[PDB]
């Protein structure tokens, strides 16, 4: 069986650029090897098929090339319409591997994250439990990471955190982190802190309150 | 006119078993493989298996050896894909697709199927409005939040205003925990806006026919 090796996993990239996607095969695969593309939410679609043909109507500034065991995609003044993700795949034998993926990204202006810092709603209190919410918004590059604390000790357990994908309109990112407690729990303590570090901030931006 | 059609969402209990469907159109049934695509949440694409439909001769990832059946029933074009023992680890979408001897690759995909693999049972979210600390507003804007807790299956539409507020809005995809899921979405406005002005979110949720506004109010 063959293994493929994709690269890069990721690019930040803008439009007008040349991209060029790599993948290596373990084993001479003679050309046998397609490019799929994938936009969030859709399903793959077949760009590039047997190493250098461009499939049925797809758009010529997509190029593929290679032989034996090093493959690349090239797409040339990449469009709007372009970002998303990308997959090699081989024929040569069973099974018919893709490669990891590369996910291009939209390039932007630095922004660091808004933060905000919400306390549990008395509704939620009257149910007998306690959410504590912290958002942070807008900003870019991607990466970042949020701490809790209570009554300045840091909390790990009952967190649960989500992202955005990239924004359609200023291209930034945004997270949502929840740390959920026992109503009683909450009650015990006094104040309750989010921390978030990000390139423009390797010191985080803290936000807190006293309940 | 090449068609491969897939159910969108399947949720099925730990332990049990599940039959996808790939329903062929547009083109002889026998005259292609069909092949099965997996896909995790924000991972890569990972090949199954696939099956020559009329012989039903089958190849296999050694992977899903025991966790994948593949079958096909040429006198109505559908592909079958069992997986058994479901566990978490099966959670995700599943692609059929088809494979041009042309092409040398596969031409045509299905819409996938997202398997959900849970115990849980269908419940209604509960819906928390999120006001910022009574601290201060002296920032040129403002902040406000929604908190969907407890709800099961996907999915979920909020809206703000009923939708006239969509701008400056982060809804956050939703996390599946201890079987339920819980999501939440932030809506920015001027500070002159908030609260002189009313600012509602409003949460449907389909699968138990449920439909809660909460006004955000000062604390």
């Amino acid at each position: 069986d063959v293994q493929m090796t994709q690269s890069p996993a990721s690019l930040s990239v803008s439009v007008g650029e040349t991209v060029t996607i790599t993948c290596r095969a373990s084993e001479n695969i003679y050309r046998n090897l397609a490019w799929y593309q994938q936009k969030q939410g859709k399903s793959p679609q077949l760009l590039v098929y047997a190493a250098t043909n461009l499939a049925a109507g797809v758009p010529s500034r997509f190029s593929g090339s290679g032989s034996g065991t090093q493959y690349s995609l090239k797409i040339n003044s990449l469009q709007s319409e372009d970002f998303g993700s990308y997959y090699c795949q081989h024929f040569w034998n069973i099974p018919f591997t893709f490669g990891s993926g590369t996910k291009l990204e939209i390039k932007r202006a630095d922004a660091a994250p808004t933060v905000s810092i919400f306390p549990p709603s008395s509704e939620q209190l009257t149910s007998g439990g306690a959410s504590v919410v912290c958002f942070l918004n807008n900003f870019y590059p991607k990466d970042i990471n949020v701490k809790w604390k209570i009554d300045g000790s840091e909390r790990q357990n009952g967190v649960l955190n989500s992202w955005t994908d990239q924004d359609s309109k200023d291209s930034t990112y945004s997270m949502s982190s929840t740390l959920t407690l026992t109503k009683d729990e909450y009650e015990r303590h006094n104040s309750y802190t989010c921390e978030a570090t990000h390139k423009t901030s390797t010191s985080p931006i803290v936000k807190s309150f006293n309940r | 006119q090449v068609q491969l059609q897939q159910p969108g969402a399947e949720v099925v209990k730990p332990g049990a078993s599940v039959r996808l469907s790939c329903k062929a159109s547009g083109y002889s049934f026998t005259s292609n493989w069909i092949n099965w695509v997996k896909q995790r949440p924000g991972q890569g694409l990972e090949w199954i298996g696939n099956i020559s439909p009329g012989g039903s001769n089958t190849n296999h990832n050694e992977k899903f050896k025991s966790k994948a059946t593949l079958t096909a029933d040429t006198s109505s074009s559908t592909a079958y894909m069992q997986l058994s023992s479901l566990t978490s680890d099966d959670s995700a979408v599943y692609y059929c697709a088809r494979y041009d001897g042309d092409y040398g690759s596969f031409d045509y995909w299905g819409q996938g199927t997202t398997l959900t693999v849970s115990s849980a049972k269908t419940t209604a979210p509960s819906v928390y409005p999120l006001a910022p600390v009574c601290g201060d507003t002296t920032g040129s804007s403002v902040t406000l939040g929604c908190l969907v807790k407890g709800y099961f299956p996907e999915p979920v539409t909020l809206t703000w205003n009923s939708g006239s507020l969509s701008s400056g809005v982060h809804t956050f995809p939703a996390v599946l925990q201890s079987d339920l899921y819980t999501l939440s979405s932030s809506v920015t406005v001027t500070s002159s806006t908030w609260p002189s002005e009313s600012i509602t979110c409003n949460v449907a949720h389909p699968a138990s026919s449920t439909k809660v506004d909460k006004k955000i109010e000062p604390r």
